[PDB]
């Protein structure tokens, strides 16, 4: 293909039998033990008949290698993959890690260049702000000498290895998609075979013998470099210096774990994950919450350590005292930073057995549950419908019969119009026990596509359920696959599709009785956990259903579900992950008959338990084999090894939704039982119960507290009778309970404060990004994002941008002269690796104004920056004043030679300076390679959205909106985003082709050969370009220094869009940067310096007390006619003329006439954010306010960042602060005849009499 | 004596007056009990539907639905 | 005749007195099993479902 | 007065009238005595002890084949 | 006269009498009506439970078995059984805000207790303290 390279990092499952079946076909002695020995017959069957093929003989090869060699070891021994751990994490050879050495090295001699005048520039920036007096005088030393840190780490010599041979790996793959047969490579200490397949490693002094495959080379290098790049971030910022000890001892202990224990220690490593929220519920106000959860995360690990056979009392101390020093620390902030070296210890090995067992046990289980509460629970859930309907339809009750044994409160209730409390549901339940809901949610099915677009891999068919197995792995010849793989494969290629006919496929009862049903189980890519989770593969019709399914609970009766006395409340953490195994038909079945009841569906919600209890099910892996002698249909396979045989239960996903809204009026029922208020929030797996009750104003703060807990302890109790009453078996253990912290998205709150992972965006920030073709500025930019992700979760911002600068540096030298692209000609490696000062100038300048830099100095402290190309200006500028670059690259920064782009790629992305070659080629090849299959698509729900002339119309469009006296392009913008532009292109945009249709429209011939080539070189294209850039000699002589960014950018933008401007003004796209505009003053004592010397009154006013602690406490189409209608109206202005064209662009996606479009259209800063107080009375246009108050909270931010409280004085901070008509000269050509595709064009114009929305 | 008779006919009559109250009293127990069946009626219709292949032939209870959610194929 | 006309009067108003006896044993019996429903439903509402492990087919 | 005399006689036959339908109404609320009967024949069957009195009874899916899981063997 | 009178209040009262013949009659319609409606009841009752396993059989151990006193849950932390707990009171100790000696004294007297019951009157003397 020449275009698909290799994978950089691991994005799949780790499975012993691949190892084994390599090392077997090998012919190579292994230690490894299989709990089924299945494979380990069937090769010796094949080896016995004869079978071979061409991977067969040339890993014979390869065996006869390392059995050539290992006779010259004569006390060989091979240790398994994680016995292994300790050894691969500390391994070095001088000899065979030459090459990235120097480059390396090179890079530090750069950056020791460069790194004083970084740091000049940064203190000029921090002196601005007037923070010049607080610098610390360690980080000068910090960003000299950030190099000599970095390569002084222990992780150094491990990672030079392991990007070695993932690289030299890659190589292999791609060069042999002569016969040459490897060859040792013996180095000081180790000896290295790298074949395409496997990598043998053999230890010169200890003679020990590694194989590896290529997912555990990638897993390693990511590992390393991980934690390369943490102990070098934790190493520079003294904030981090405690933690830092305490991480480097736990990587000893768990590597210390890894050779003695093995895969078990993966279970500690998981266990390492409840530790910390048991250690902050230690600190706890109240009695005896504090060493509750923590007694069974220790009664867990005795477990671990007593199974595996180290049952001696001297060890289990020893842990747990090792434990207490890791995890016990002053800093709540601190507390949270262990959530981040999760993943620092690698993956375990796994096995389709034990996963098929675990859900084996837990899908055959009895129950028996309870009547009452499962019709109190229904009472609560009518109620919560009831209430809903009559919130949104003006009280109005729905459709529905009462029973004649109904109570007189609820018929006063339904004749009067009055909403029901939840006390008259569940006493009056009987009431409840026959109601028959009627039909008044709409099925909306024509309106959406954006679901099916989406790829879920699809299961084979039932008849041919051995396919996925190859044949030599099986002892009998498998049939043929004919089924298709991907979800969007079948769904564009269908003839004949209707959101119907699905429906009809269930209430008709034919996926009941449908011959070609399967479901399948696959292992997850990156778990932790030793047994590990699956998810599910089934077929096109089952899966199309699941969908429509959730998409009609989601967009219907779900919405209804989302939500001298003071309040307290406390919390209740639960995990929901096995709660999909529990439930059953019996449980589900009245909740499903009145959604169908709802819907207006027969028997439609119920489909998933009555297709699993007459299904056979099976984990499907390639490398572990069935164990049969011949093919035998599902129905006659035993109840054994990777087969559960009639499932009771419901699949991780596929009816969430149902669940959960089944699942929260228990919540609501022990909440009438306890007497208390619940606020109830669902996160991914984990639920947080907020437990609420009044209390007295007058009493102190440790009381409340403890009568909160005693309320959320009873409700915690009645919580898990009620849930088991229905069979759902909570566990208390695992649950926790506490006053203060609870757990969700962004990191762990505690009584107002976040606690956050900022290391975590440290240790993804790798080289390379996951992309099919490597390129340079996608991992720059990927570097960019997460040194400020970094920045906004906690981490100091000057450190971060000399890191961001060195592991640029580091990047280009990589992309430049280890990489596996043999398009990288010698006329461009050796004048960029032999010029110094032109790799660092394009290191250093902005990729806005054409360089490779893509963190702004402005970036660092505000979240949204204006303009990009001012803002590179301004940053270019601070740095020809620091001396880090020359005066006359600005110069070169003006005279850049201009690309070609037309006024589409200038209307879909404004604020571009026709740079060349920048774009980012996967997306070209995906925005393709997604056209060309959405174009040719016979599916009649797309018969007139995409047509063969489709890009004209887009470009006509743009050309007519963009070729004015006055070129406006951010509205132009606007009005494609909301046309059928920006329909076509956001349909286009959510489906994801990946590498399967990429290759499948390589096979089809829609990427011509000459895009192949193209794409094929655009890495040498964009350095090309960087170096006619910066070795050119051109000069302007209306560039002053030190001139004014906006003006040196209105230039740029008009030099570069010469051709298609031809000197018309453009407007809208400049604003100040933040940087500039923006100067500080701490008043400690004694006045201002600024408003007395220059007489500036224009500030914002800061004030921070004294004395506080800061570690401790209408349709879619329409509103886009509309939104059209308004963007033309104001910025093209208003008459008679404009109208007429706006009601043109406006028809196309609502059917509405001029009068009827006339009328209707018309962080880490909160540690000090809670004591400051902000005062914008002396100020004087919005957005620079509102990022100067950003910029303050940030500046006191870093005051306050190394200090624990405010000290003996306030805090006083001051930031100063430094169209007519436009008639259209071209004429619409629009289309012939109007789409009246129901996705897109609403036929209806429905409530013209509201304006709003 | 015939007027005297007539006073024993009157009083006798009277009773026979006082029974339109039971009768009126049967009519509130009969009220009563067909309350009390339909909620066994209630208790049997939750119970059959959430309980598979229960419903003594009904021609699946849970399809007792009202069908124009805009769907009609057929 | 006309006394003998009221004897007859009064025979048929005895025997209407004894069908009121009757129409209360009715009343007793009406109430005796209007009890009884009321327990079935009681146990009815108390009733436990139980979910095996392996479906059939 | 005779005439009048006449004239009682005939409604008081027909108020002797509604002495078979009485006991029209008593043969039916005899039928329902035995089809209560009945059924509460058929609700102590399934009755059993729990552990832990509250002797609740248990409906099993088909006919009761999860009750030879759950249950104690006897 | 007089006892033409009274014949007329005769002949009014079996008129009434008369109007209470219908209200009788609707009454059987009703009772007719509830056997009908309790015999197609009867039939559904029958349908139903047909297990027939008044005390035979106990169920094997389903029930939530609720905690006790002495065993710990995420409601409060008890000391019980052997190693885990002694491990939890020691990281109590640890992570409490007392001072080092008194820290000191208390492992002292945590190594001294053997008994369960006496490990229990600890953790109270124990939380007296942090809460003082």
């Amino acid at each position: 293909n020449q275009i698909l390279y290799p994978e950089v990092h691991l994005d799949s499952p780790i499975v012993t039998n691949k190892i084994v079946a390599i090392l077997e076909y090998a012919r190579v002695p292994h230690a490894y033990s299989l709990e089924d020995p299945t494979l380990c017959q069937n090769i010796k069957h094949r080896l016995k008949n004869g079978f071979s093929n061409q991977m067969i003989i040339n890993n014979v090869e390869v065996g006869n290698v390392i059995k050539s060699k290992l006779r010259s070891y004569p006390a060989h021994s091979h240790i398994p993959y994680p016995n292994c751990n300790q050894d691969l994490f500390n391994i070095e050879d001088k000899e065979s890690t030459r090459k990235i050495r120097e480059l390396l090295k090179k890079g530090n001699s750069l950056y020791s260049k460069v790194s004083d005048k970084v740091f000049q520039c940064l203190r000029d920036t921090n002196s601005r702000l007037g923070l010049g007096s607080e610098l610390r005088e360690d980080i000068k030393e910090k960003v000299i000498n950030l190099g000599v840190y970095m390569h002084s780490s222990q992780w150094f010599e491990p990672f030079l290895f392991w990007f070695t041979v993932k690289t030299e790996m890659r190589s292999v793959i791609k060069s042999q998609t002569r016969r040459h047969t490897p060859v040792f490579f013996t180095g000081s200490s180790v000896e290295l075979l790298i074949s395409r397949d496997l990598v043998a490693i053999i230890s010169k002094e200890s003679q020990h013998v590694y194989y590896l495959t290529f997912e555990l080379v990638l897993m390693y290098c990511d590992v390393i470099e991980g934690r390369l790049m943490t102990e070098t971030a934790m190493t520079i910022d003294a904030r981090y210096t405690e933690l830092l000890g305490r991480v480097r001892y736990m990587w000893k202990l768990i590597d210390g774990f890894f050779p003695a224990l093995g895969n078990p220690t993966y279970q500690i490593v998981a266990m390492l994950e409840p530790l910390s929220l048991a250690y902050l519920q230690l600190r706890d106000i109240t009695v005896e919450l504090r060493g509750a959860f923590l007694n069974h995360c220790f009664t867990e690990i005795h477990d671990v350590l007593d199974q595996n056979g180290f049952s001696d009392e001297g060890t289990y101390h020893e842990l747990i005292e090792a434990l207490d020093y890791i995890f016990i620390t002053d800093d709540i902030h601190l507390t949270g930073e262990i959530f981040s070296f999760f993943r620092s210890f690698g993956h375990p090995r796994l096995e389709a057995v034990t996963a098929a067992e675990n859900v084996r046990k837990y899908m055959n289980q009895p129950k028996v549950i309870v009547y009452e509460t499962l019709m109190k629970g229904h009472a609560i859930f009518c109620g919560i419908i009831i209430n809903g309907y009559r919130d949104r339809h003006g009280g109005s009750w729905p459709p529905l019969t009462l029973p004649l044994h109904a109570a007189d409160t609820i018929r006063n209730a339904q004749a009067s119009g009055d909403g029901l409390t939840h006390e008259q549901c569940v006493d009056n339940w009987k009431s409840f026990a026959g109601v028959k809901f009627g039909c008044f949610m709409p099925l909306s099915l024509d309106s959406d596509l954006t679901m099916y677009l989406k790829d879920k891999a699809l299961a084979a068919l039932q008849r041919e359920w051995d396919s996925v197995y190859p044949k030599e792995f099986l002892r009998y010849d498998p049939p043929k696959g004919t089924g298709s793989r991907r979800l969007v494969d079948v769904f564009l290629n269908d003839s004949s599709f209707d959101p119907y006919d699905v429906i009809m496929y269930v209430v008709s009862g034919a996926y009941l009785h449908d011959p070609e049903f399967n479901l399948s189980y696959s292992l997850k890519e990156k778990e932790i956990k030793e047994t590990g989770r699956l998810f599910a593969k089934m077929t096109y019709k089952m899966r199309a259903c699941q969908v429509i399914a959730e998409n009609l609970i989601s967009n219907g009766i779900g919405k209804y579900f989302k939500d001298a006395y003071e309040t307290v409340s406390a919390f209740i953490t639960t995990d929901l992950k096995k709660y999909c195994l529990n439930w059953r038909y019996e449980t589900i079945s009245l909740f499903a008959q009145r959604l169908n009841e709802i819907y207006g569906l027969p028997s439609f919600f119920q489909w998933l338990h009555k297709r699993l209890e007459t299904s056979v099910l099976y984990v499907s892996d390639p490398h572990c084999p069935p164990d049969l002698d011949a093919h035998i249909p599902l129905y006659k396979v035993p109840n054994d090894q990777i087969f559960i045989k009639y499932p009771m239960g419901g699949i991780e996903g596929y009816c969430q939704k149902l669940w959960t809204i089944s699942t929260i009026p228990y919540l609501y029922l022990a909440a009438y039982e306890s007497g208390v208020r619940i606020a109830s929030l669902v996160q991914g797996d984990n639920q947080t119960i907020a437990v609420t009750k009044r209390v007295p104003s007058t009493w102190p703060y440790n009381l409340k507290k403890r009568e909160a807990a005693r309320v959320t302890r009873d409700y915690f109790v009645i919580l898990r009778q009620r849930l088991h009453d229905i069979g759902h078996h909570l566990k208390a253990n695992e649950t926790i309970v506490s006053s203060h912290f609870f757990v969700y998205s962004k990191g762990i709150y505690y009584d107002g404060l976040l606690v956050s992972q900022s290391l975590k965006s440290i240790a993804r920030c790798v080289f390379w990004s996951e992309t099919i073709v490597d390129e340079t500025r996608a991992a720059c930019s990927n570097i960019a994002t997460t040194m400020a992700k970094s920045i906004e979760r906690g981490y100091d911002r000057y450190l971060a941008y000399s890191l961001n600068v060195l592991k640029v540096i580091q990047q280009i030298l990589i992309s430049l002269g280890f990489t596996i692209n043999s398009t990288m000609t010698r006329d461009v490696v050796i004048p960029l690796l032999t010029n110094n000062d032109l790799l660092i100038r394009m290191a250093l300048l902005p990729a806005p104004i054409g360089g490779m830099n893509y963190l702004n100095m402005s970036r660092l402290f505000v979240r949204n920056i204006g303009d990009p190309v001012t803002s590179s200006i301004a940053d270019l500028k601070r740095m020809i004043l620091a001396s880090l670059m020359p005066e006359e690259t600005l110069h070169q920064v003006m005279t850049q030679q201009p690309g070609d782009s037309s006024f589409l790629d200038w209307a879909s992305d404004p604020y571009s300076a026709n740079l060349v070659c920048v774009q980012s080629i996967t997306r070209l090849l995906k925005n393709i390679t997604a056209r060309f299959v959405l174009i040719h698509s016979p599916n009649p729900m797309l018969k007139g959205l995409f047509h063969d002339d489709s890009k004209e119309e887009d470009e006509g469009l743009a050309a007519f909106l963009m070729d004015r006296h006055i070129i406006v392009p951010r509205a132009a913008h606007e009005i494609l985003d909301h046309s059928v532009t920006g329909a076509r292109e956001s349909i286009a945009g959510m489906l994801d082709t990946t590498k399967g249709l990429i290759r499948a429209s390589m096979r089809k011939g829609g990427l011509t050969s000459r895009v192949i080539t193209r794409l094929s070189n655009y890495d040498y294209e964009q350095f090309r370009a960087g170096m006619v850039l910066l070795t050119g000699r051109k000069r302007n002589v209306l560039i002053d220094k030190e001139s004014c960014s906006v003006q040196l950018a209105r230039a740029l933008r008009s030099h570069m869009w010469a051709r298609l401007a031809r000197g018309r003004p453009i407007y809208g796209l400049e604003v100040p940067d933040v940087l500039e505009s923006m100067r500080g003053h701490l008043i400690r004592r004694h006045e201002t310096c600024v408003i007395c010397e220059c007489g500036s009154v224009n500030y914002g006013w800061f004030f921070v007390p004294s004395g506080c602690q800061l570690d401790d406490i209408p349709s879619r189409s329409l509103r886009s006619a509309v939104r059209i209608a308004t963007v033309y109206s104001w910025a093209y202005g208003d008459d008679d003329s404009s109208w007429n064209e706006a009601w043109l662009l406006a028809r196309q996606r609502a059917n509405v006439s001029l009068e009827e479009l006339r009328v209707i259209t018309p962080t880490s800063l909160v540690r000090v954010a809670r004591y400051t107080t902000i005062s914008n009375d002396n100020l004087s246009t919005n957005f620079i306010y509102q990022q100067g108050m950003l910029l303050g909270l940030g500046v006191l931010e870093t005051l306050f960042r190394l200090e624990k409280d405010t000290g003996s004085s306030n805090t006083v901070l001051h930031l100063h602060v430094e169209h007519p008509r436009i008639p259209s000269s071209r004429k619409l050509e629009l289309r012939a005849e109007l789409c009246t595709n129901p996705l897109i064009y609403d036929n209806a114009p429905l409530i013209d009499r509201d304006a709003t929305r | 004596k015939i007027h005297e008779d007539n006073q024993k006919i009157i009083s006798k009559l009277e009773s026979l007056l006082l029974l339109k109250g039971e009768v009126e009293s049967i009519k509130k127990q009969i009220n009563r009990q067909n309350i009390s069946i339909s909620t066994l009626e209630g208790h049997l219709s939750s119970i059959m539907i959430a309980i598979p292949g229960l419903g003594k032939d009904p021609n699946d209870p849970t399809a007792d639905v009202e069908i124009n959610p805009d769907l009609k194929p057929i």
